[PDB]
């Protein structure tokens, strides 16, 4: 399917940013979550990034690291959230759903079978957080055999050699990494990347998304200020799962609240 | 790109974030550098000497063998400074932290021995050490981190996931991603992404290359086959390491059996879990039918890193070792021959290891075979252990 | 009669009952031929090399001695099987048993390090062993009694006077007045009666005739001073026997000052006891106004022997050997120095020894001299009386 | 004096045999120790050993290591001993009086003052049980010098050279060890000593007492009949103080009745 390509057209058309939030599939229980990505998307997501719990999230900090524990907790498994992601996908056509997926859970089973799996659900992209360009190449073939877009980060150290293979590689989106380290919003990145947004678009890359400790308006429209396409934000959405998880109902009206700002900050 | 192949076949790799990759190849770097400098080469083998102890001794083991055809020599790597073989490459990693301009030391510890081994090297070299260590191992393993604490390490307790030793890696790598300009990764095992598996295996080679030159003088041959525990594989390749090219020598790992493979409850990925990519490497795993993580279980929790070093399944593969595994109670009966008959108080870990040369000798006490064990460490840390067990029978 | 000088000077002797003649003269004898002997000289130092891993390293110590003229270098017995310089002379004894066609060994032991090295001992070499241990030392060092009894040795706790060492070493002599036709008694020091000074001296003599050798390589020179802990006398002698006659070098022993010599709560009876007969000798003795043995206190249980060897009496007479104190607070800041800045946990007993070389280094920071520390064992069997210590702070 | 001298020649003109108990000075305690030593000679002992209570008695078994114990329990002082020794000898001048002392006490204040104290209390005989003959000299030369008698133990092990030692240096009695070990009624010593006995005739040695492990009335027969002068019996003694602690009065008619019954089996 074309849907990043779509969206980012129309958003081109509105001289538009995307405003992109992670969540963790079945965190706090599969019902809550399901209602969670539909206010996320109510309130104006343009795309979704989804986590599969995984038991060594190695590229996560603690907001997120404890995501995987309340969904393992709610006995959330990969299988589960491809039924999530089946239904996801019924009720929503047009969206890019992008999945943030740990090597071992793509593997487990065989890279293609996993990537067939996405297509028939209806992901438009995986991020594997533990594969770097170096290792991608059974991941990515899989990928677009399967109609799915592989997504590559782009480290802010990133050198010559190293953009020109994200360029090359990605497709849907680059995800642009604000700094070293892990998520989390309590650190924030502080990268101009104006060479990096500029190198990208020189070598042709997928358009970038600004990701990693991205958790207020003012970022969202710094990103775009810079020629990012957009902003990604997790732990900053994560937490506030974590504030209200006495109260699904506050919960589901500060999560509305948020987005709704932040996608206000992308507007032209 | 790299300068060393990060492969051993199918097996290993560089499974980490984008950003840990030049953190990788700036150590792959340093490393080829160091194994070419003379300088770098003397200055390891001074602290293996003169500060660690090297050469530990080959002891001859005729009370244990006595009416057989075997006869069985120790490797005594508990005679090693820290009481096992950690020691060697941990000093050699911390002479590459200080290579690089790094005056920092970041460590994971399951049972506490690589962090005590971490600790010591960071004193003695000048180093700032910060140890990971699971929450649920920090509760049972007080003495070893009262170690880590007197030799002025920081042990931070780790609380995510299962609050053990894969979570203590993870913890491990998370930090590095960010800090890796001033602070050096000291992995304890050989297993992690490239260059790990291949610099551990160098900084533990001379337990195999001094094996040979004693056996050779005492025997006047090579053995029949060596025999080591395999928990992450780094004691185990670095004994086998030096007689890979004699094809007559039997390279023998053994993982820990725990309660029985058919009881699931065991240390045993090379022969009985399934490959995956965890920790930066493809390579054997405990993990679900789901492919989430597991831990390994054994009496000796310093046999419980829960997948094992790609070059162990790359030597698996191609028949040129073979992979067995023992029970805590063949481990327990093993560690009670050895300190009635030789007087000596072995490793749980390295009970494995003895354990399964004893079966070989007691099977066919008639076969001729001469038989090195690699006596990976002492095992005054596990008369308690031993102690509880015995008492409860 | 005897074949050798029983005496040092006015120290020493062989004041046992009458029956036990016998048994020390047939010792002596055995021990005279022993020496005379190059197949015992061969099995001892085939002993020594490939199952205990002599020679032990020579450690330069850079980070303590940084900013003053002291060169510091640490004789690493810690690293000997076992973790002290005790198995030395053990296994000389056990060769010295055999040579005598016995088959069984009786020990005394305090602290336990004698106890389990004879056991260890025993056990390589085929030997029946009992070990004698006052029913307190039995109480609080559960450790050392479950290695003699993995190790095969039987521990009996004695009830008699003050149930500590002094009433171990009575009930050993008590036992071999009967059993000396098949038991041999392995003395744990060098003190009580002719012969055992100077067996247990030449027994232990390696460790100065290594360190010799080791400063001459690496220094060009002999030491200033070679420094070393006194509990009965053996690690400090075997250090200095080898130097005696180089006048050049001090032979300096530290005795423990416990709490403080004004305190009377010590174990240091060559500067602050008084001459009296026990144990087989006159030698400086922890007494009573009246003559009633008393105990030792340290901090290190090991160094609670309440006498001293009648070479060190005899040395310190002459002017030839200098005797110092170290009280508990000083050897903890040495436990923790060595710890914080070397990454070697030494024993406590050690440590009384090292807190010396850094007051004399302290002291007199511009002083040139290069000083060599017996690093007589290491200090894991210490880190709960540390951490009780320092938890209390 | 010449107690040991006249004992041994009144007992030849009357062809009996010497009996000797031993107790510990002060055990359990002294008024009630020095009860039980004059209840020993009304009772007919011939001559007493007697023990300074030591810390450390590694020539004794458990049933001496005990009465040592008790006399500490009681703060018993060699110096306390030494003014019983005094009343002792006020009250009994014919009897020898020997003591069995450990090295540390007699060395502690000077060799030559203890034995000057000895002849002061009117001590007939000292045994040091841990000098052996080998370093005799300063106790044997300062005891002679204060008219002490120095009393050396033979073992039954004795070769030729040792006996003509004992025989030469020792006064009073030779003390003749049944056996190896320590001191004990639980074990029995089994040496003829027909040989030992009649060497040290030969060699002129002072009469020989035959001691340890001595508990019965045949024993003391039996030691006549080898031809020695008598018998010492102490862990039999003591032994009948630990049973009967409990009734101070009865303590005292067991040993009258174990000593008369002792004391007849060396008579004619
Ligand atoms: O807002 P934050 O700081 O929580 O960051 C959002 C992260 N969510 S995500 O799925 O984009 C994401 C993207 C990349 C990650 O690791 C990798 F860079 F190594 F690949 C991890 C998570
Ligand atoms: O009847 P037993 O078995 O208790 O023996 C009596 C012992 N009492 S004693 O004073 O004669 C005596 C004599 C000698 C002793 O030791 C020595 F031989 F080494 F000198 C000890 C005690
Ligand atoms: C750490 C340890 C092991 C297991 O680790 P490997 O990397 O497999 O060698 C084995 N023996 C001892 C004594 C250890 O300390
Ligand atoms: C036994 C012991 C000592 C004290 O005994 P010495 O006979 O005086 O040497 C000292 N250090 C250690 C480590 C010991 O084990
Ligand atoms: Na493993
Ligand atoms: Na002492």
């Amino acid at each position: 399917m074309e849907r990043y390509e779509n969206l980012f057209a129309q958003l081109n058309d509105r001289r538009e940013g995307a405003f992109v939030p992670f969540v963790t599939l079945g965190d706090p229980g599969i019902e809550q979550s399901l209602k969670i990505i539909d206010t996320l998307i109510d309130a104006g997501a343009d795309a979704l990034e989804l986590g599969v719990p995984f038991s060594d999230p190695l590229a996560d900090g603690p907001t997120i690291q404890n995501a995987n524990l309340r969904a393992f907790a709610a006995g959330v498994t990969p299988a589960q959230c491809f039924e999530m992601l089946a239904l996801i996908r019924e009720k929503h056509p047009t969206i890019p759903i992008g999945l943030l997926m740990y090597a071992n859970l793509v593997f487990n089973n065989g890279i293609d079978a996993f990537y067939a799996r996405c297509e028939q659900v209806g992901v438009d992209s995986v991020l594997v957080a533990d594969v770097p360009v170096e290792e991608s190449a059974p991941f990515r073939q899989a990928a677009l055999r399967h109609n799915i877009a592989p997504i590559f980060i782009c480290p802010p150290n990133a050198d010559d050699d190293l953009l020109r293979q994200v360029a090359s590689y990605g497709r849907g989106y680059t995800y642009l990494l604000s700094r070293s380290g892990v998520t989390g919003a309590e650190n924030r990145g502080a990268l101009p990347l104006h060479h990096l947004i500029e190198k990208l678009k020189e070598y042709h890359a997928a358009p970038a998304l600004q990701g990693f400790g991205i958790s207020s308006p003012e970022q969202v429209s710094a990103a775009v200020r810079a020629g990012a396409a957009g902003a990604i934000s997790g732990s900053a959405i994560v937490k506030i799962i974590e504030k209200n998880l006495a109260s699904p109902k506050q919960m589901l009206a500060e999560l509305r609240s948020f987005v709704s700002a932040m996608k206000a900050a992308s507007r032209a | 790109t790299t300068l060393l192949n990060p492969y051993f076949g199918e097996f290993g790799g560089m499974y980490v974030p984008q950003i840990l990759m030049p953190a990788l190849n700036q150590l792959e770097e340093a490393f080829v550098s160091a194994q070419k400098d003379p300088e770098f080469q003397a200055q390891f083998a001074d602290l293996l000497k003169n500060y660690a102890g090297r050469p530990t001794a080959l002891t001859k083991c005729q009370n244990i063998t006595a009416g057989t055809r075997t006869t069985l020599y120790l490797k005594r790597e508990d005679l090693l400074h820290g009481g096992a073989h950690k020691t060697n490459q941990v000093l050699g990693q911390a002479l590459l932290a200080k290579r690089m301009g790094k005056s920092e030391i970041i460590a994971e510890t399951g049972a506490g021995q690589h962090g005590v081994a971490s600790a010591l090297a960071s004193a003695l070299l000048g180093l700032k050490c910060r140890i990971y260590m699971g929450a649920k191992d920090v509760e049972r393993q007080s003495p070893n981190v009262f170690r880590m604490r007197l030799m002025g390490a920081e042990v931070i307790p780790v609380h995510s996931g299962s609050a053990t030793l894969k979570d203590a890696c993870n913890e491990a790598l998370r930090d590095w991603s960010g800090s890796y300009e001033t602070a050096h990764y000291m992995l304890g095992t050989a297993a992690g992404p490239h260059p790990y598996p291949t610099i551990v295996r160098e900084f533990q080679r001379m337990i195999g290359e001094e094996t040979k030159a004693q056996i050779l003088d005492k025997e006047g041959r090579l053995p029949d086959a060596v025999i080591a525990c395999v928990g992450g594989g780094s004691n185990a390749i670095g004994m086998f390491a030096d007689f890979i090219n004699d094809t007559s020598v039997g390279l023998i790992g053994v993982e820990p059996g725990g309660h029985g493979i058919e009881t699931g409850e065991h240390g045993a990925p090379l022969k009985h879990g399934r490959v995956g990519i965890y920790f930066g490497m493809k390579a054997p795993m405990m993990q679900t039918a789901d492919g989430q993580i597991e831990e390994s279980y054994s009496i000796s929790a310093g046999l419980d890193f829960p997948s094992v070093g790609p070059q162990h399944a790359y030597l698996n593969s191609i028949g040129r070792a073979d992979y067995v595994s023992i029970t805590d109670d063949e481990a327990l009966e093993a560690f009670k021959t050895l300190c009635r008959h030789e007087g000596i108080i072995p490793a749980l870990e390295s009970s494995h290891a003895l354990a399964h040369a004893l079966k070989m000798m007691r099977e066919q006490p008639e076969k001729e075979q001469l038989l090195v064990v690699n006596l990976s460490g002492r095992g005054d840390k596990d008369i308690f252990t031993v102690h509880d067990i015995l008492k409860a029978r």
